[PDB]
Parts: C-alpha cells; structure tokens; sequence
RNA sequence: AUAAUAGUAAAGAUGAAAUAAAUAAUUAUAAGACUAAUAUAUGUGAAAAUAUUAAUUAAAUAUUAACUGACAUUGAGGGAUUAAAACUAGAGUAGCGAAACGGAUUCGAUACCCGUGUAGUUCUAGUAGUAAACUAUGAAUACAAUUAUUUAUAUAUAUAUAUAUAAAUAAUAAAUGAAAAUGAAAGUAUUCCACCUGAAGAGUACGUUAGCAAUAAUGAAACUCAAAACAAUAGACGG
C-alpha cells in the first residue's frame, strides 16, 4: 500500500482551515500535536550487526585478509562471483535471531521425551524480577524442568569450569535427576503417610481413566450395533 | 512466590518471643524458621504451575482430592495451620508498636461461651479445656494439630489432626492413626466416611464441608520441644490455651449482622 | 451377536500409550482420513538415491511402478522425484523394447 | 508469521524468531510513551478522546479506559460513516453541555446545538487491521489517531503508531491501560487547576 | 538487551517441533510439549502464545507447532492427555527395570573399557550406523573421512614401526587392532556426535528407585492390583499373550492357567468391562516404549 | 597404512614409497632396529 | 473386480476417444485444461481440510 | 515435499452440493429383512414372525415411521465465513 | 486384406434410414502408416519444432582454478533455417481423405450425416519461403518492495533437517496504463533495430524481381465519406 500522507498531516491541514478562516475555532488536539510532532519518515533501516550472535553483517573478507590456502589447498588471488553480487538485501532483511540453548532445548527433549508431558506454563510473570543465581540448580519462583539444566549448563560453561559444552550439560544433567528423584519420593511418601492417618481420596488417576473409557466404550458400543445392522441389510441386497 | 506474612508487632516477637507460651528462640523456630521453610518448599512445589496463584487455603481445597498431590497439600495444610496457631495466641492483632500498648484483656465473648454450654453438655470453658489438653495427649501420638471446631450445625466439637490434617475438610481431617490398632467403631467412622466420599457424582470425587476452625494449637516438636522438651506437650497445651487472643477467637465465630 | 467388523474395531499395539478417544469411532475414522502409504519410502529402491535406468534389466522391480495391464503409474501416484519419475519411465521403456517387460 | 509481513514495517522489526517477526520494545517504549503524551495532552485540554477496538475480549478494558479518563469507546462495529456521516447516524442521540469540572451544568439545549456534529478530538485503535473505515474517516475528519501498529499492519495510516501484538489481550490491554492512565493523570491536572 | 531477554523467555524455552499434531502411527512416547493456562487466563484466552486461543477451547492444556502461519491461525491441538499416562504410572508404583541388567543412566558410575572391546564395532557405527542417511550426504563420509584419516598416516607410519614392528613384519591380524585403536585414541579428543540424542534410561517416565516397599493400613502391599481392560478375545496371532489396557498403557497380560469364560461369551466387546490386574514387571525397550507385563487377576 | 599396508589392493601410496625409496628405507630401518 | 481393473486402467475412456481422430492442438488443449481441473481440485480440498481444521478448534 | 497446490484469487469458496450422511429408515430396513427372510424360510414362515411384528409397530402410523433426522450442511457458511482470513493472499 | 477352421443368417450404419457361406470367433500370412501409459511440451531448440528403444557423430549446465585484457551490444543491406497446403521427379499406398459419383436430410441441401473413395497424407531428391509463423508483447544492459512453491549449488551438524545464494513459476506492493491489466515488465532508465500516422479503396492495380507452377516479395493513386476503432459500464437477448 502506498505511505499514506493524510494521517500525519492533520496539524497542517488543520492549520490552513484556521488561517483561512474556514474553521472558526482551534481543535482541543491542535495545541497537543504541534507540540508532539508525528514521524513521518517511514524509511527503510539498514542493519549492520545481528543483536543474538553478534555476528557483523554488511562485511567482505577481502583476498588480502586470507592469505593463507584453503581447505582444498589452494591459494585465494581473485574476488570470487559472491563477492562480486551486491549484497544490500541482507542488511534490510531482518536477521534470523539464534541461541545456542535452543540447541542443547532440543537435545534435552529427545533424550527425555517424557519431560514434554508435564505442563509449562508460557503466561509470563514479571521477567525483570528474576533474581537467579544459577550456581544451583533450584531456584525460587520457578519449576525444575528442562530449562532449569539449560542456564545451569551455561553458567559452567560462563565461569569456565568446564570446556566442552558436553561435559557441562552431562554434569547438569546428573544435578538434574538426583533432583526429580528426591520429588519422586516425596511424594510417593507423602500420599503413603497420608493414608496410614486415615486419609480418603474419592477417584485416584488410575480410576478417573477407567471412568472416562467407559463414557466413550459406550458410546462406541451402540454405533458398532447401529453399522453392523445396516451392513447385513445393505449386504443382503 | 509465597511468602512469609509479616506479623504485628513484629519486633517485640523478635525480642520477648510470646509472654508466657514461648520465648524469643522458641518463636523464631515456630514461625520465622518453620514458616520460611514451609513456604519456601510450597514456593517450589507449586511455581510454575496453577497454584502459585493461590493462596494456601485455596490450595488445600484444590487438592485435598488429589491422592499424588498430598506432599502440596502437606505443606499448603502446615502453613495456613500454623498461621492461625500464631495468630489467636499473639499478644495483640493490631500493631501496637507506636502506641506501646501494654493493656490487653481479652475474655471469652458472651456468644463463645453460650455455644460452648450448649455443645458440651453445660460443661464450662475450663472443663473443656481440660478435655482438649486429654484429647490432644492420647489421640495425638506424634506431629499433629488439635482445633476446636464448628460445624453446620452451629456445635462447637473438638477435632484432632495427625501431622498436617485440615479441619475444613474431613476426609482429610486424618484423625484416626492407622498404624496402630482401631476399634470396630472406629472403624465404623472411617467405612460411613467412605461411603460419603462414594456417594458424590462430581468428577473430582469431592464432598462439601462446612466446618470452620476457632482455636489452634500447634502440636508439632517446632513449637513446645525448646521450651518444654520431650514430655511436656501438655503444659504446653495448657498455657496456649490459657492465653489465648480472644479478639481474633471471637471474630472466628459467625455471628450474623 | 459376539462379533465385530475388523473396519469397527482398533487393535491398540503392545507398548504404545493411548487414550480414552483411541476407543471412539472417531479414531477409526481419523485413521483412515490420515491412512497414507508412508512407509514406502524405506521400502521404495527408486525413493532411496540409486538410479532408476540401473533397473531396465530387472523387470520384478520395475513391475512395481506399473499397473496390472503394464501403464506406468503418474508421479502422482508413485511419489517420486521429477528427475527419478523421468528416470523410471525411461528404463521401463527400455526394458519393454528388449523383451523384458 | 514472516509469511504475512508487510515489509512496510521493516524498521520496527527486531529480527525473527520461530517462524515470527519480534518487534523491536524500544522503539515499541519511545512511540508508547509519545503515543501517552498525546492522551495526556488530549485529556488536559477537554478533548474528546474515543476508544476503538472490536476483537472478542476488548470490551473490559475499552470500557474502564474511558471511564477513567471521561472518554467514550465502541466495542461491538464501527459503522462506516459515523464521522463523515454523523448527522444520519448520530444526530439523533442526546448531547449534553459540561463545566470545567465535567459535571453536567443541565442547561437544555436547543435543537441547533443537538444536531452539530460532535467529532472526537483522538481516536485510539485497538485492531486497525480490521478497522480501516475508521482510519480513512479520521483521515478525512482530521481526527489525529492513536493504533497498534503489528508486522502486517500499515504505520503511515496513522498519525501515532505503537509497533507492538494486536492479537493477545494482554498485550493490548496493557498499552491501552498505559495510554488509559495517562489519560487519567491529564484529567485530574485539569481539575486541580481548576480547583486552585 | 532484549535479544539476551528473548533467548531465555517461556516461548524459547519450548523446543522447536514440526512434527504432525494429528499422528495415526504408533505413540510410545510424548511427541509435543504440553501447554498449560491458569483458570483466570484462560477466561481472557490468554496462553502466552502470540495470539489468542478461541474461546471455544474450554480445556487448560494444549500442544502447538507454529504461533503463526500464512493462514492467519495457530497450530495447536486443545489436549494434554500424555500427562496422565504419566501420572498413572506413577501410581502404579512400579519401577522401570533394566532387563539387561544394565547401569542406571541417572548415576554417574564408574565405568571401564569392558565393552569398549568393541572398539571396531562402533568407530565404523559412524559410517555405517547410516541406516537412513541421503545417497550422497553418506557418500559425503567417505571422502570427507578419507582426507581426515589419511592426515594420520604420517603418525600411524612411525608408531607402528616404533611400538610393533614385529606385526609389520610378521602379520597383520595384530595390525588392524593397532589400527582401530589408533583412530579412537585420536578420536575421543575430536567431537563426532558428542551430543548423543537417544533417550537416556525411562526418558523422564519415572524416577523411582527400585527397592522401596509400600506401607498400606492393611500391611506391606506384596502385589499391585490395578483395573484394566482385555482389548482382543483372541491371544495376540503368533504370541502366548492376550493384550490389556492399563492405564493408558498396553501391557501383555499372563493368564495363571485357563482364560476367564466371559472372554468367549462378550466376544469383541471384552473390552466393554473391566478387569483386575497385577503389574509383574515394566522394561524399557531402546524405541522409547514401555514393555508392561500383567496378569489377569480373577476373583477365586 | 599407505606404504605399509596389508590390502592386497593397495592405493598409489606404495608405489610411491618404492620409487622414493622409503619403502626399503623403511625397511632397512626395521631390520636395522632388530640387529 | 473385474470394472474396477478397466476404470483403474482407462480402458473404456481410451476405447471411446479413439473412435475420432482429434487434431493435436486440439489434443493438446484438452490435456492442459484437464491438468489445471485436476490440480485446482487438489487445491480446493486443501482450502476446505483448512476451513473443516479452523472450525473444530473455534476460529 | 507432498506437492501443495495453491488456488488463484477465487471470488467464492462453496461446496456445489454438500454431501450429508442421511441415516436409513428403520421400517424400510425391517421391510428388507422380512422380504429377504420371506425368501428363505418362505413366505409367512414361523422363522419370520418377530419381523413381521416389528415390521407392523414401525410402520402402525406412519409408513416410514418418525422421520426426525433432516440436517443440512454448514460447510458452506464457514468456508465463505472464513476464506479472507486463510487463503494467504498478500496484504493491499 | 487374404486363406483356413468350425459355426451360422443376417450384418453394417444412423437421430431414424438408405446406398454400398458373410458378420462375429480362433488361427496363419502380408503390407503400410502410426507411437498407449509415463506426461507436465516439464524440459530442450533461434524459431519452425521436439515425448516407443538402442547406437554413432555434433551441440548444450554449474562451480572452481588459470588465462586473454573491452576482444562488447545492436544490427540497414545480406545470409541461413522455416508448420500445413501446393508443385517437379522416382518409389509406396494400410488407414484417413479435397474432388467426383451415389445414399439420406430438407420447402430446396451444389452442405452438415452415410457409402464408394481419386489427389493428398508416407519415403527419397528438389522447388517454394508463406501461417491467429501469437506471449497478437524485437534484442541488450543497470536498477526497485514482498510472499509462496519447486529446482540447483553450497554449507553445516545434536542426521536428517537447518542456513545461504541463484533460476523458474504463482499471487502481489510501488510504479505504469484509456482501462482490461502488466509486475520484474506493459515499472524506473539507457543503447540499437523494425514498424505506424483517419476509414474505405488495398495488401488491390501497374511495373519489377524470383519461381516449373501455384505464387512470394516490393507496393501506389484517383474517386467517396466524417467517419472508423479500442477498453470498460448498465441493459436486453441466448436453440
Ligand atoms: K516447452
Ligand atoms: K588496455
Ligand atoms: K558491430
Ligand atoms: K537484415
Ligand atoms: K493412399
Ligand atoms: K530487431
Ligand atoms: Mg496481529
Ligand atoms: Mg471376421
Ligand atoms: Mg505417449
Ligand atoms: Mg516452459
Ligand atoms: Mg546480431
Ligand atoms: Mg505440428
Ligand atoms: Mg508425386
Ligand atoms: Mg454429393
Ligand atoms: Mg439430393
Ligand atoms: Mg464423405
Ligand atoms: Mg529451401
Ligand atoms: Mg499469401
Ligand atoms: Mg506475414
Ligand atoms: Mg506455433
Ligand atoms: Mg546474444
Ligand atoms: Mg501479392
Ligand atoms: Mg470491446
């Protein structure tokens, strides 16, 4: 769609209705738009750096700056056909933002593809307020999941404990299991304990699964009857 | 994040502990030691799910049904418990810190007092208090709660909890230690609740209960065990109950204008 | 009658997890709506990188892309790439001029 | 999703993500706060301010933004030409004459004055997207406009835009509660002043 | 900066998925991340997705692909149903077991080289563990490895003449050993699949301790009896063993001697009723499933 | 192996050693070793 | 069994179209405009798999 | 890869003649198995008696019995409902 | 088409009809032409064209390395190639099929439909250089906002996707336009060539050139008129 000029022009064609004496008197938004100027650029913005990785974008490796052979063995001494295409569209095209976390996020989830079956909550509280210090594991106000081994790993791997980003995420991830091992216990202790004090549940899990199997078992039991009727005299024709 | 609620007059808690029930480091242990654990432990039991946004009471409730979410309800139990514990034995409600107010007398109200003859037989307050001190030393083996309670019924009766057992809802009111041995009519008490539980057509297997707690007294080894050690649970019991706030007890009472 | 059609019924494989609407006749139908010949890839020589005009002296392998009155089947149908369609097509042609096909 | 872009937008991008544009918030904060400022400015001086949004949900908080700030808003449709066509549409409606203090002074006024065209002074736009009538009635009016300006959403169809999510209600109503609030602050610096 | 923000914000913490949210193969395992709403959100339908959910969905739990798409929607489906298999195993009370005796993958033991005795076994894995690799990406690993190994052939001519020469001389059945050695011991310091994606032990199904018994009001529970459902008349065609559906998991039930006569008499409706059942053991197969093995419990 | 290989199908490797003389450089060396 | 094997093979269509001779634009024409029929088909019952999808979960 | 084919601008999106899944009368299938049954056992043969009792109660008042299944197909409403949102055409 | 075989009395055709030991079936032999699916003319080719198989010869792609050092673009005249029909010779001739002769239809039927079917359609060697030979859009270069879908090359790995750069196609922004629409051109610019200047007369007459010929190229004027044409709009009508 064309940029449109009437919408941040309204003062300056306002204006000429008050000057001519065509509008008698002065809109109560003259005075505040005068003062807060619209802008009315609507340009195109060239980019020169990627905000995620830091990588530098709109910059050529001239031959000069690899004097050393290739890979295939041989010597660079002429610009090559990339070299020689303008290169513009890279630095308006808005540049695909990459993390390494989301690399080891998805190792993590193959290894343990169980862990996606216990619901994550995406509704954000407050992420200013987010106080972590990630020398352990457990933090308070948020849960121990997936992303809890993630910036655990990457705080090894900032304070250079551990090189390899392997090693750091093998040792995160043993904090991690000793972790939902002592959950697993305490609360199989806990429903345990609760129950040799007298304690009475109307549906365990287990139950209300049998319940809703037979909501449905029904429902298919009368269709199975319905089509298996209309089959024997659709068949005896 | 659940946190620890601020108290009134907090620094003549910090300093004099409770006058004539616990001492300074007796009432660091109960509420500002046990209530930052519990919380802290709620805090990251629940955070990230649906329940960080709710207060413990609520929580209780939402998952008194829920077999494998009792270590929750544990603790979202202990923590509304212990809160009404060391609210109705506090010297005072109101923060008189810059008023140092050292006058509060406060006494059973006409309608306490009037609920009490008529549920116990004529039995006066001083002759039940003696039955909670008995009630809590044989039905109460270890951890646990002791609560005088009112029902639908507007009868005010005397429940005890084991460990972190709610007074709103019975079938976790955990009042009956199975690891010992239980008489036939015990027994009886535990097959009419089930039955009760069975009866409900919700989803959720839940029933309704409308008890209210009046009094608490925290019966856990947090609150009696430094200042009257092993044993003496139950001078301990008489003291709570001798000094209660009967400002907060009273407002307990539904009283309907 | 103690008897259902096998089209009415779902046989839940051992070690998979399932739910309460694998029981419905919704499933059976969903099943069948996304009931595609997915699995022929791993089964498909021409979908697995070799060269199709390799095979214009095998006339078993080649009889699997045609009809039964010997038509080649439409890319359409065999779901392979334009080149190896192409390739395929020739080598069936070829194996039909020798005396083969 | 970069599938729908309007390259139009191109410098409020930040980048993408997940198959989606992500806005760049600091230039979302510099236009919100100007965007508030103008509400502000708006509120002081008397104007006329209108809250526009129809998207499922956005009735709870149009209705409180312009109670706060003794505005108005519509929630339901936009009819096309309630500002270049005000006299059949709105004439029939009761207008009413107020003090400095915005308390009904209860003069009754005459058919002339109930019968003027009573045209917003700003136009606040929750889904401009679905909202072009009222963007090219304001164009035609005059009417300055405030409106959440997404990747696939045209900025030079009004005169302040605030590049930020149109389609989650938290988003929306947390700019409109910003711009509803600084609403509020203009309306009660000019019943302070009046007071002394 | 609000890139270093966006890195770690809820949206990133969810791992990228593409794969099919309607799947009529065989599920072993979950497949998408369950998405959770509070009450109050979703009253306002908010998910903490770009846009909001219709308010038709009145469930709490979904699973999604792409928060936007070219036509204008979201790709989600309104269930979180792989949750309560899990939670229903874990009221089962049966821990995952190790058939083949194995090392538990959430300790960090102590191990040697007893299997790395297979040191050809497994350096050639990586060339020829390519069951489903593309016909020139895995011609790819043949002159790529190539140049790699033949920049040792300096190293590996002056090692073998210099710690046994003998074998150069005499055999080389002890030379190949050398070889294999050889490139592993100049292999574990370079990093080829460093990062291994099979699933690690129960893949987060359970993380209880085998050992443990269960206090019950009535004495130490020896036997866990479980409801279940018997889904053929017909034991499985090839296979001693009919097949059960106990929570949310398809078990291959053992009968003591004799089938139950209501097997014959129900026919193809015995799933329409419900039987008790004893979880003898669960195994951890290496495609991710659970192999549940019950006994049908009859009353006698 | 390259030059002291064992395959009966060797690669170009060999035939160089031996018209650079390393392969009986080599050779010489090893049994060298041994006296 | 038996109709479904010609229908499969277009051994009555190919039967019937051989009974004229048809010119090769003409011939031509004709297999362009089938094509595009059957290939805007395929499109109109994705756009309907989309609409039927869109409406199950309320959009 | 599975080849998407993209329509042109289309000024509509309907389904010519919606198909609806119209469920068969009771009384006309208990007519076909009383006939079939007539044609094996014979015509008033004990064997069909409880046909021909069932037979009669399906039709007793109205020959096709409580016809109450008419439905008509909504795909049209939601394919026109829908179309502007989710054909991807490009903005203005 | 012919022959054999048993087996018969109709067959064939059409809207319905009628004209000219069979038809059908199973074998055997001969001939000419054509090339089902795949298949999208996708692709390839300067265009015309090009899709049963193999071979021989020729040409054709991308990237990298090295090399030449403006050697380029366009192109009057000129040259080459150029569907179908046609023509000149020598073969071939199944099927199809101008014409011709018949049968029908019809008020009539020099037609549409049917029969018999000559040239032609086929091959070899030539002549000729015309088509709605069309994308009704000459070629080249620089440049401008998006999406989708394929294809190719390259890169990476936690190995099958992901990330890049081109090409093609589809839908578009801007721009352009009488509008329909065009969309990387029918946009922004540059360079070269061809061509046009109201309708009708007329691509005609005459002359010339070329051809065996049919013809092809080149190509007017007089008289007459105030017309003539395109896109789009609302109608009316439609066997
Ligand atoms: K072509
Ligand atoms: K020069
Ligand atoms: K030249
Ligand atoms: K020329
Ligand atoms: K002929
Ligand atoms: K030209
Ligand atoms: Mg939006
Ligand atoms: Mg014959
Ligand atoms: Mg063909
Ligand atoms: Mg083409
Ligand atoms: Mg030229
Ligand atoms: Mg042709
Ligand atoms: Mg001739
Ligand atoms: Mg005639
Ligand atoms: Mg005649
Ligand atoms: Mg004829
Ligand atoms: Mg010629
Ligand atoms: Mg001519
Ligand atoms: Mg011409
Ligand atoms: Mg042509
Ligand atoms: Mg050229
Ligand atoms: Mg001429
Ligand atoms: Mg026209």
């Amino acid at each position: 769609m064309k940029i449109q000029t009437n919408a941040v022009n309204v003062l300056q064609r306002t204006s000429a209705y008050l000057k001519s004496g065509l509008l008698k008197e002065t809109p109560a938004w003259y005075n505040v738009v005068a003062s807060i100027p619209p802008s009315t650029k609507f340009t195109r913005e060239p980019r020169f750096k990627n905000p995620s990785n830091g990588h530098i974008i709109g910059k050529l490796v001239d031959v000069t700056e690899q004097p050393h052979a290739n890979n295939k063995g041989l010597y660079k001494t002429r610009p090559n056909s990339s070299d020689k295409r303008v290169g513009v569209k890279r630095l308006y095209r808005p540049p695909k933002l990459t993390y390494v976390e989301d690399r080891l996020r998805s190792l993590f989830y193959k290894q343990h593809p169980w862990e996606l079956s216990r619901p994550k909550i995406l509704v954000e509280n407050e992420i200013g307020d987010e106080n972590y210090d990630w020398s352990h594991m457990l933090q308070i106000g948020r849960p121990l999941d997936g992303e809890s081994v993630i910036q655990r790993t990457m705080y090894l791997i900032k304070t250079k404990q551990y090189g390899d980003m392997v090693e750091a995420y093998d040792h995160a991830r043993y904090e991690f299991y000793a972790l939902r091992m002592q959950e697993e216990t305490e609360q199989q202790v806990a429903l345990e304990e609760a129950e040799m004090f007298g304690s009475l549940f109307g549906v365990s899990a287990i139950e209300h699964g049998i319940q809703k199997e037979q909501e449905v078992l029904d429902v298919w039991e009368k269709k199975v009857v319905e089509e298996t009727e209309l089959m024997a005299a659709r068949t005896s024709n | 994040i659940h946190v620890v609620p601020k108290l009134p007059n907090s620094k003549a808690l910090l300093q004099n502990g409770v006058p004539n029930i616990l001492s300074s480091s007796g009432f660091k242990t109960v509420w500002f030691d046990y209530q930052r654990y519990l919380c802290d432990k709620l805090t990251l039991a629940t955070a990230g799910q649906s329940l960080e946004s709710y207060y413990p009471f609520h929580i209780l409730l939402k998952t008194a049904g829920n077999p494998l979410q009792s270590n929750i309800f544990n603790l979202a139990s202990s923590i509304h418990n212990n809160h009404l514990f060391v609210e109705n034995i506090l010297p005072s409600a109101v923060e008189h810190g810059t008023n140092s107010n050292a006058v509060v007398k406060t006494e059973p109200s006409r309608l306490f007092l009037s609920k009490i003859k008529d549920s116990f037989n004529g039995s006066d307050w001083e002759v039940v208090k003696e039955e909670m001190i008995y009630r809590a030393e044989n039905e109460v083996l270890g951890q646990g709660w002791l609560f005088l309670v009112e029902n639908n019924e507007k009868k005010l009766f005397i429940l005890t909890s084991n460990n972190n057992g709610t007074p709103y809802y019975f079938p976790r009111n955990q009042s009956f230690d199975l690891n010992s041995a239980i008489s036939i009519d015990e027994f009886a008490t535990l097959k009419q609740m089930k039955e009760l539980i069975g009866k409900s057509t919700k989803l959720n297997g839940k029933v309704q209960d409308w008890t209210m707690p009046i009094i608490c007294v925290n019966l856990w080894d947090h609150a009696y065990l430094h200042d009257y050690g092993v044993g003496n649970r139950s001078k301990y019991v008489k003291n709570v109950l001798d000094n209660l706030n009967w400002s907060v007890v009273n407002n307990r009472i539904f009283s309907g204008i | 009658t103690k008897k259902i059609d096998q089209s009415l019924s779902k046989k839940l494989p051992k070690g998979t997890i399932y739910d309460p609407f694998d029981f419905s006749m919704g499933r059976i139908h969903l099943d069948r709506k996304y009931q595609a010949n997915k699995n022929s890839n791993r089964n498909d020589i021409m979908k697995s990188g070799a060269n199709p005009l390799e095979f214009y002296a095998r006339p078993r392998i080649l009889s699997r892309y045609v009809t039964s009155t010997g038509r080649i089947q439409h890319r359409d149908i065999t779901g392979l790439s334009a080149k190896n369609q192409r390739r395929l097509s020739k080598a069936i042609r070829r194996c039909q001029a020798i005396g083969l096909m | 999703s970069t599938s729908l872009w309007r390259s139009s937008t191109q410098s409020y991008i930040y980048g993408e993500y997940k198959g989606i544009h992500i806005i760049d918030l600091n230039q979302t904060l510099s236009y919100l706060k100007r965007a508030a400022k103008v509400v502000e400015g708006v509120s002081e001086s008397g104007g006329i301010i209108l809250f526009l949004g129809t998207r499922q949900g956005q009735k709870r908080g149009l209705e409180e933004a312009a109670k706060k700030t003794h505005g108005y808003y519509v929630s339901t449709r936009w009819i096309p030409g309630t500002l270049t066509n005000s006299t059949e549409i709105s004439g029939i409606w009761e207008k009413q004459e107020i003090d400095s203090n915005d308390n009904p002074t209860e003069r009754a006024l005459s058919p002339n004055e109930t019968s003027k065209q009573v045209k917003p002074d700003l136009l606040v736009v929750l889904n401009p997207t679905e909202n072009r009538n009222a963007l090219l009635e304001a164009i035609k009016s005059r009417v300055p406009t405030i409106a959440i300006i997404d990747t696939d959403s045209e900025p030079s169809l009004v005169t302040y835009p605030i590049p930020g999510n149109d389609d989650s209600l938290r988003s929306v109503n947390f700019l409109l509660g910003v711009l509803a609030r600084a609403g509020q602050r203009g309306l009660q610096n000019r019943l302070a002043r009046n007071n002394e | 900066t609000l890139a270093e923000l966006l890195g770690r914000s809820r949206i990133a913490q969810v791992a990228n998925n593409h794969k099919p949210l309607t799947y009529t193969g065989k599920k072993f395992h979950p497949t998408h991340q369950i998405i959770e709403t509070k009450p109050s959100t979703l009253y306002r339908q908010e998910w903490g997705l770009k846009s909001a959910i219709p308010s038709k969905i009145k469930s709490r739990y979904l699973v999604y692909n792409d928060l936007d798409t070219l036509e204008r929607i979201t790709t989600f489906e309104p269930r979180g149903g792989t949750q309560w298999n899990r939670l229903r195993f874990q009221e089962m009370g049966v821990p995952i077991v190790s058939n083949i005796g194995r090392q538990n993958p959430f300790f960090k033991y102590i191990s040697r080289p007893e299997d790395e005795s297979h040191a050809k076994l497994s350096l050639f894995k990586e060339m020829k563990g390519d069951t489903d690799i593309s016909p020139a990406a895995m011609k790819k690993r043949l002159k790529k490895i190539t140049a790699l190994i033949r920049s040792f052939q300096d190293e590996f001519k002056e090692w073998l003449v210099e710690n046994h020469p003998d074998e150069l001389k005499l055999n080389s059945n002890k030379l190949e050993d050398y070889v294999v050695k050889f490139l592993n011991k100049k292999l574990e310091t370079k990093t080829n699949k460093k990062f291994n994606t099979e699933i690690i032990g129960t893949g987060g199904l359970s993380y209880s301790l085998p050992g443990k018994l269960k206090n019950s009001p009535n004495g130490v529970i020896q036997r866990t009896v479980v409801p279940g459902r018997i889904l053929n008349v017909v034991k499985e065609n090839n296979d001693n063993k009919w097949l059960a559906a106990i929570g949310g998991f398809v078990a291959d039930v053992v009968f003591f001697q004799s089938p139950p006569s209501s097997f014959n008499s129900m026919g193809d409706f015995i799933r329409m009723k419900t039987f008790l059942f004893e979880i003898l053991e669960a195994s951890m197969e290496k495609n991710g499933s659970v192999s549940m093995h019950a006994r049908l419990l009859e009353p006698q | 192996m390259g030059s002291l290989s064992n395959e009966k199908f060797f690669d170009i490797s060999l035939v160089d050693s031996y018209l650079n003389k390393d392969l009986k450089n080599i050779s010489n060396k090893i049994d060298s070793k041994l006296n | 069994r038996l109709n479904r094997i010609m229908f499969e093979n277009n051994i009555p269509g190919d039967k019937r179209s051989q009974r004229f001779y048809m010119k090769p634009g003409k011939v031509a024409e004709l297999k362009r405009s089938q094509r595009h029929r059957k290939e805007f088909m395929m499109g109109f019952k994705r756009l309907i798999e989309i609409v039927k999808d869109a409406k199950r979960k309320g959009y | 890869k599975p080849p998407v084919y993209r329509l042109p601008p289309l000024p509509r999106l309907k389904v010519k003649k919606p198909i609806i899944r119209q469920e068969a009368n009771k009384c006309l299938v208990l007519m076909s198995n009383l006939l079939q049954c007539w044609s094996s056992y014979g015509h008033m043969s004990p064997k069909c008696a409880g046909l021909v009792t069932e037979l009669k109660s399906c039709t007793s008042e109205s020959a096709l019995g409580k016809r109450n299944n008419v439905q008509k197909s909504n795909i049209n409403y939601h394919a026109a409902r829908l179309y502007d949102r989710i054909n991807g055409k490009p903005h203005d």
